[PDB]
């Protein structure tokens, strides 16, 4: 009867300059045995008399790091233990993202790796506004997972979010000895950040020395919908010019009037919801065109 | 005795001039047993003059009353008096007369909506009437009356609501002006604020250069927060630091909201003041005042042609030598093109080096052999140098 | 003479000649012709004959009663008064401001001369309000000319005070 | 038993165009009498019968005028009346003047004097406020003989006057057929005028050629007293200039400061009470000054 | 279309921008961090997930009670609010006279839509003053804060309606 | 949970600059209990920026607190949060701390009492304090305190009593300045309000002239009513029209009541422009305003010497006569005396009669036989001719 596992069936961790007890796995609760380190004959001691069920450590340090043999006195092997050493987990780097209305993702990285094996809890709730506690969970405001498709690309996916309520995500990074819980405030409508416009391109317009047409579309993730329209901005600069332009286009074109005659111009365009929900997208790869001559 | 006894009517009548108008005095028996007196020793006074005695008109032993025709006079003050003992007159009652006309219908009826600021209205007042007119502005939905705007004393064409403007929605909106005299109400008009909005001009204007050509200028400048509601429209002039008028940038090319403008065609190394303003892009409403005054400089170009050059010689004080008097005009503002940084001079013998002098003037003395040379003059600035004027100057044997 | 006694003297002139100008004007303005009356005012039964030989409370004390009859009429005017006299502001409302004043004056003034003090009568009851702006118009005559003359023997009295102290 | 007469004892007087109805007077009354015009026999008649003891005059025109005679049918001489023909007095006019606070003075002439012994009864009264009737007479404020100390001067006098009371003066002209009353409302404070002040003196200021001093005195009719001073209103005027300038000075003195230097200067000078009571009396006679050289 | 309904979306994201403003102008000069509560305003249970679904009467009916709950609440401020937000002002009660507007206009538009009016429902009693100028602060914040969601969905909603009337 | 939990003590401080202000954060049970922390927990922040860890102070396990010293900023916004369940700030409480200097003793205080206007009081405000200050005028009598009279905002150093002004009587009048920071009072002044009053300036000012002599122009002008009360003085200020500085009028000579006065010694055929102001008698107080300019001119008068007369002479067209061509110059204004009407000539041949020529302009072609004439010239305008200019012009043959 002793702790069971964390991972494999016969290993226990530590961290160095804290205590330790590691128990020997086949023998009866009760039956004295004796400790030696690898290759190194000394009999190890310890506070409950000498002789118990289970080996404590505290030392705690590197030279500790090995494997360890358990026997009882009469000999038997009663099993293989393994001390890996390591440290707690650092509070994990949390941000989060959003293309569409539905869903939303926030990606995670360790600040620390400590050299265990750092698998992560993932869950997030609804907070509600009455707050008599943190229980009125009829419909379950609760926890819920964030299943890991192929069980990596550090991502939780939230899918049938609510659009206007506010989450809290309650990402825990846990190793045999601890958590240290990242909680991050997100709503979907101060979050959300469309990708760029695609397929950006610029044309002359004959009979228009100092007027340029500029024509885009919606970026692929973001559904066309009459209820969330995007609101644009343009940016265009002549060559060697330092500072950009703006506009701010009505729907998918632009006609661009101040147009230096003869000389290339750089375009760029970024998106936000039309009701200045969220916040603008990184802007689109620079396109190049040139004013008709006359 | 005591009290005012008897009484006149009406009370206090208002009339339109050139009308008619009949006062009737009435005494209460307590005087007219006192005095012994009755209605044919009733008089009439207006402003200290006496009222003709033919004028009177005795309706009844208790009553006297005199009627007034093609009334001219605006503040006629009447009084009644009896003359009791004999010789003695003693008011009896009193009443003021005003006259005047009725309240024209209101015309040519205005509102504006300055941004930040409630709606007011104008109007146009008619023809003098000299009595104290309320003009009070009226608003209205189908389903509902808003507060009335009761115009101020010194303002009475005028009239600046209490409620705050509220774009999108039509309300109806019209003036009635009432007064003693009579009662009418203006037309009524129907509009959206929100063609009736007067934005505030543009600010935090600049004027920015770009170091690749000479005739361009950038300018920027913040809108008005009313972009929020309606989409903007300007109107970009410009002149010469020196010009008296000012042109204008086709209404076309900013037909639409934007906060930048780049200004071609500009002349080189000109400053050139700029002044904007802006409105709706449907032309529904009024103008804006202009924004504040912004002032830029072009940047360097070069000259675009050689200046003229010539020279003058006489006899030098060192035996076998010329002295040669190089000089040269200053290039005319729109040909030199910009500040003058400096000067270089090329002396070339024939079949000789080449040799050169850097000169920040416009006459530089020089010891010449007798043999024949060729002499260039270019003018630099930050871009370059311009082309040389040359000449063949003769040995003096020629 | 004493500096208390020389400016309570100038400054009745001074409002006597307020009074003046403006029962002047309001004549002018509304011809009342014909002797109107109050029953509320008191009768100046003074002949002048001899007005040196009255002795010191009596003076004052006449003035004082008198005095305060007008201001409750002029206050009267202002608060129940007909439209038609609201041609006389502001020049009715200095008035008021400074009849009040002097008035106020002169109880610290007899505190000061030692005076004996009258008994707090018994306050007249309140006026009715007029029948019309013209029975108003006649009341403004009735005060503004009726003031007219008491502040002429307050000049008067004060004047004969001055000769003693 | 007939009217007794009016002046003397056996006259009795008329108005033409009217009525008048003569008496015998020395006959007992039921006697039968007649009635004879001087100088012409026919018997006069009357609508009593013709034989009474009053004489009647219908006509009475200007050939009525003369002397009569009565006689009883018995031819005893009952006695003589003149018949004088005149017009019933025309209202007199009234002014009133005062020099003092204590007395003021009224004077009237006839508009028209008829021909009839015009006497004259002169009256006043003190008006009140209560005004209940013309009765309020305690202190008796009913009507006060105005003396005519020889009996002429066409003039009342009032002793001990009320300075600030509104009087009406009852002046009735009275004839033996009638009254025609003239009443004149005077308050001594408002009717009020001073004499002018006299020994009017302009003299020379040595050291100053653009200065002169004027001085005067008091009118003797207004005795000087600190209740009422007077205040005072020069004049000064040079030769041949058509318009006067004022000044006000205080006091029996004043020093003129725009003299034009080296001309002749008319002064004068008009009084009134201090407290503008009553109004302005009339110009002094004309002072001449001149101003000193240098 | 509908003339009507393209006016309430227009005026509907008006005030949502002037909302968003003056929301962010108060939490730049009154930095309150952490997300602020008041029981009284409603959880806005809409996921946008399916809004095309639902019919014509919930959206509506909806919106109009939220709206009143955040009309009062305005209200609120305004009567009983602390000095620190007199700052705010005329901003904030050209919002309430916007706000009361189009809330007023909104039952116009039932009216001409013949949708089915809802009870005349109990009104809440009055919410208890702030206890300080602070708790004052924080409420504006939920009001403006609660507000600028309100509006967000109520374009949405109006938008759902004019594709079809 | 619900409801802001604990407080921030004090509620709402206002400290002086440079002071020192020490601010306690404490949590109320039911939060500390809930998110498991304390005093330790608490972090500050002022206007979005972080109140650096090394300043905290924890005076009890229930509260937390800071102190500032020499503050420096005007409007510090604290703000107390809790860190709960860890890397989150959420608000518990917040205050508004202002700061500045309270308000300096008013000085120079004065107040000014326009005739026909209520009395006006200005003062000088001292160190400007950042914070709304009230500023509210008091008088009182020994027996009596009159109506508080509150500033404008737009006029903080400028009050207007609501009471007309009563002259005669001493009144005692004084500013009290206070504001969230500190109360004090000015220093008392007592004064007549008679002495206080700007009077207007008088108006109806006109120009006469007197046809008697040249050098006077008779003022005239209708004084302010305000003469009632005091005695005025004046001061009388005079130039010509071309002139560029006024001169004026020894104030003695204008040191009494009047509605005229008389300048003498005034250039002739000269426009003069006049203006004037008043005050009483005694120089206490302050001076009115410059009173409507009057313009004048002066009566005519005659030339003061005979013109400079000569002539020239050449053959006649007419055999036996001479053709002498008189000529003068015009008089300068100052010796013209006015406008020139007309010149007369006289001509006279020894023992022969005189013939005289009216001439309006300035030469004269005559023909004259051989003998010697004496020729004179006089001017004459309205007043009468001027000395003759006499010379003898010789025969032919001298
Ligand atoms: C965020 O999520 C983590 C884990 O998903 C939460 O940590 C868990 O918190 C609970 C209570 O604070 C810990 O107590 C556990 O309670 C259960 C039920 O009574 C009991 O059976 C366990 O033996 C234990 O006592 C729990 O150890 C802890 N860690 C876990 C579950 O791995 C954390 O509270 C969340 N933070 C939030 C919601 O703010
Ligand atoms: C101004 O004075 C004249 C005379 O002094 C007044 O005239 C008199 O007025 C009375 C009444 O109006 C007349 O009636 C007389 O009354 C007495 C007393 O009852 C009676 O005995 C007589 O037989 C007669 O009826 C009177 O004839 C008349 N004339 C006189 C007295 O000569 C006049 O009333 C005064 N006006 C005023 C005070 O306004
Ligand atoms: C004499 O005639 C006049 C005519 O004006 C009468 O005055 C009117 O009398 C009626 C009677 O009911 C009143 O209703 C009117 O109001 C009176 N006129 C005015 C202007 O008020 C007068 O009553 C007549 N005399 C008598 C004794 O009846
Ligand atoms: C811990 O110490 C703090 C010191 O600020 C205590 O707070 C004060 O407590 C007293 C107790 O009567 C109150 O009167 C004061 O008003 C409190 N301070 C303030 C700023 O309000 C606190 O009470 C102490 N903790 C406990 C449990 O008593
Ligand atoms: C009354 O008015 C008429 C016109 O309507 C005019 O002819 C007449 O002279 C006026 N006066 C009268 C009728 O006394
Ligand atoms: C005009 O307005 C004034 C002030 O409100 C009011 O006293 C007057 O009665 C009004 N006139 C009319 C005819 O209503
Ligand atoms: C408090 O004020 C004193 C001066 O009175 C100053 O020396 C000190 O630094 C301030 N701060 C403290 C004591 O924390
Ligand atoms: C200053 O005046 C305002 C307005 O009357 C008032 O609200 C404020 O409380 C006053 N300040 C003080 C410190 O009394």
């Amino acid at each position: 009867p002793c702790p069971q596992a964390w991972g494999p069936p016969g290993v226990q961790y530590g961290q160095p300059g804290r205590s330790v007890k590691l128990c020997c796995p086949g023998v009866t609760a009760g039956d004295p045995v004796s400790w030696f380190r690898d290759g190194e004959p000394k009999l190890l001691q310890g506070p409950d008399s000498g002789l118990g069920h289970e080996l404590v450590l505290a030392q705690a340090d590197s030279t500790d790091e090995g494997t360890y043999i358990c026997q009882t006195l009469d000999g038997a092997l009663g099993g293989t233990v393994t001390l890996q050493l390591g440290y707690p987990p650092a509070r994990p780097v949390v941000s989060c993202q959003a293309a569409d209305y539905e869903n939303f993702s926030c990606t995670w990285s360790p600040s620390q790796i400590s050299g265990l094996p750092t698998r992560y809890l993932t869950s997030y709730r609804k907070k509600t506004v009455l707050g008599a506690d943190s229980q009125r969970r009829s419909p379950s405001t609760g926890p819920w997972p964030c299943p890991q498709d192929p069980l990596g690309a550090a991502r939780c996916v939230v899918h049938g979010a609510e659009f206007w309520s506010q989450y809290r995500i309650n990402v825990t990074e846990v190793n045999p000895l601890g958590a240290s819980t990242r909680l991050l405030d997100v709503s979907l409508q101060s979050i959300l950040r469309p990708d760029p416009p695609q397929g950006l391109r610029v044309e002359s317009v004959p009979g228009y020395p100092r007027r340029l047409r500029a024509s885009w579309t919606y970026p692929a993730s973001w559904p066309s919908q009459p209820h969330f329209l995007l609101k644009f901005r343009l940016q265009y600069r002549p060559a060697q010019h330092p500072a950009w332009s703006t506009v701010e286009p009505a729907g998918l074109e632009e006609v661009i009037t101040d147009a230096v005659a003869g000389l290339p111009h750089a375009v760029r365009v970024s998106a936000r919801d039309f009701l200045d929900a969220g916040t603008w997208s990184t802007w689109s790869p620079e396109a190049w065109g040139t004013p008709s001559t006359g | 005795l005591l009290d005012p006894c008897g009484y006149i009517s009406p009370e206090s009548p208002v009339v339109q001039l050139h009308s008619n108008f009949t006062a009737v005095c009435v005494l209460k028996e307590k005087c007219m047993d006192y005095f012994h007196v009755n209605a044919n020793y009733i008089v009439w006074k207006t402003n200290h003059f006496t009222i003709p005695k033919e004028q009177y008109t005795i309706i009844n032993r208790t009553a006297s009353s005199v009627t007034f025709t093609d009334i001219a006079s605006l503040n006629i003050q009447l009084t009644c008096n009896i003359l009791t003992f004999g010789q003695l007159e003693q008011n009896v009652y009193g009443i003021t007369i005003i006259s005047g006309l009725p309240p024209e219908k209101p015309k040519n009826l205005s509102c504006i909506v300055n941004e930040g600021k409630k709606m007011r209205c104008e109007w146009d007042g008619g023809r003098e009437t000299h009595l104290e007119t309320n003009f009070t502005l009226k608003s209205e939905w189908a389903t509902h009356k808003f507060a009335d705007c009761k115009a101020k004393r010194d303002t009475p064409t005028s009239c600046t609501v209490d409620y705050s403007t509220v774009y999108f929605v039509n309300i109806e909106v019209w003036v009635e002006a009432e007064n003693a005299l009579g009662k009418v109400t203006s037309d009524h008009i129907n509009f959206d604020p929100v063609y009736k909005v007067k934005p505030n001009p543009p600010h935090n204007l600049s004027v920015i250069n770009s170091e690749e050509l000479s005739s361009i200028l950038k300018l920027t400048w913040t809108n008005p927060s009313i972009k929020s509601v309606i989409i903007l429209k300007y109107n970009i002039q410009y002149r010469t630091k020196d010009a008296s008028t000012w042109s204008q940038i086709p209404p076309e090319d900013t037909a639409s909201t934007r906060s930048s403008f780049t200004v071609q065609d500009l002349k080189p190394f000109t400053e050139y003041v700029f002044r904007i303003r802006c409105m709706k892009e449907d032309g529904k409403g009024y103008w804006s005042d202009w924004s504040e005054e912004a002032s830029g400089i072009t940047y360097e170009d070069r000259p675009s042609k050689a200046p003229s050059f010539w020279y003058k010689i006489d006899p030098s004080h060192t035996q076998g030598y010329r002295t040669v008097q190089l000089v040269w005009k200053t290039l005319p503002p729109f040909e030199a093109n910009g500040k003058i940084l400096d000067y270089e001079v090329t002396l070339t013998r024939w079949k000789s080096h080449l040799q050169n002098y850097t000169v920040n003037a416009t006459k530089l003395t020089v010891n010449l052999t007798n043999d024949r040379y060729l002499a260039t003059l270019t003018v630099r600035n930050l871009v370059g140098k311009s082309d040389a004027a040359v000449l063949t100057i003769p040995a003096c044997d020629f | 003479p004493r500096a208390e006694l020389d400016s309570t003297v100038l400054l009745t002139r001074s409002l006597l000649a307020d009074t003046r100008q403006l029962a002047a004007q309001l004549r002018d303005k509304f011809p009342a012709d014909g002797d109107h009356n109050l029953d509320s005012l008191p009768t100046l039964a003074m002949s002048a004959g001899a007005l040196g030989a009255l002795q010191l409370p009596g003076v004052l004390t006449r003035l004082r009663a008198d005095l305060l009859s007008y201001l409750r009429h002029v206050q009267w005017l202002r608060r129940a008064g007909g439209s038609s006299l609201k041609t006389l502001e502001p020049e009715l409302g200095t008035l008021q401001a400074r009849l009040d004043r002097l008035l106020r004056r002169l109880q610290l003034l007899m505190s000061r001369l030692a005076l004996p003090q009258p008994p707090p009568d018994p306050p007249a009851p309140p006026l009715a309000p007029p029948s019309s702006a013209w029975g108003g118009i006649r009341a403004a005559h009735a005060i503004l000319g009726g003031l007219h003359l008491t502040l002429d023997w307050a000049v008067r009295g004060l004047l004969l005070l001055k000769t003693r102290l």
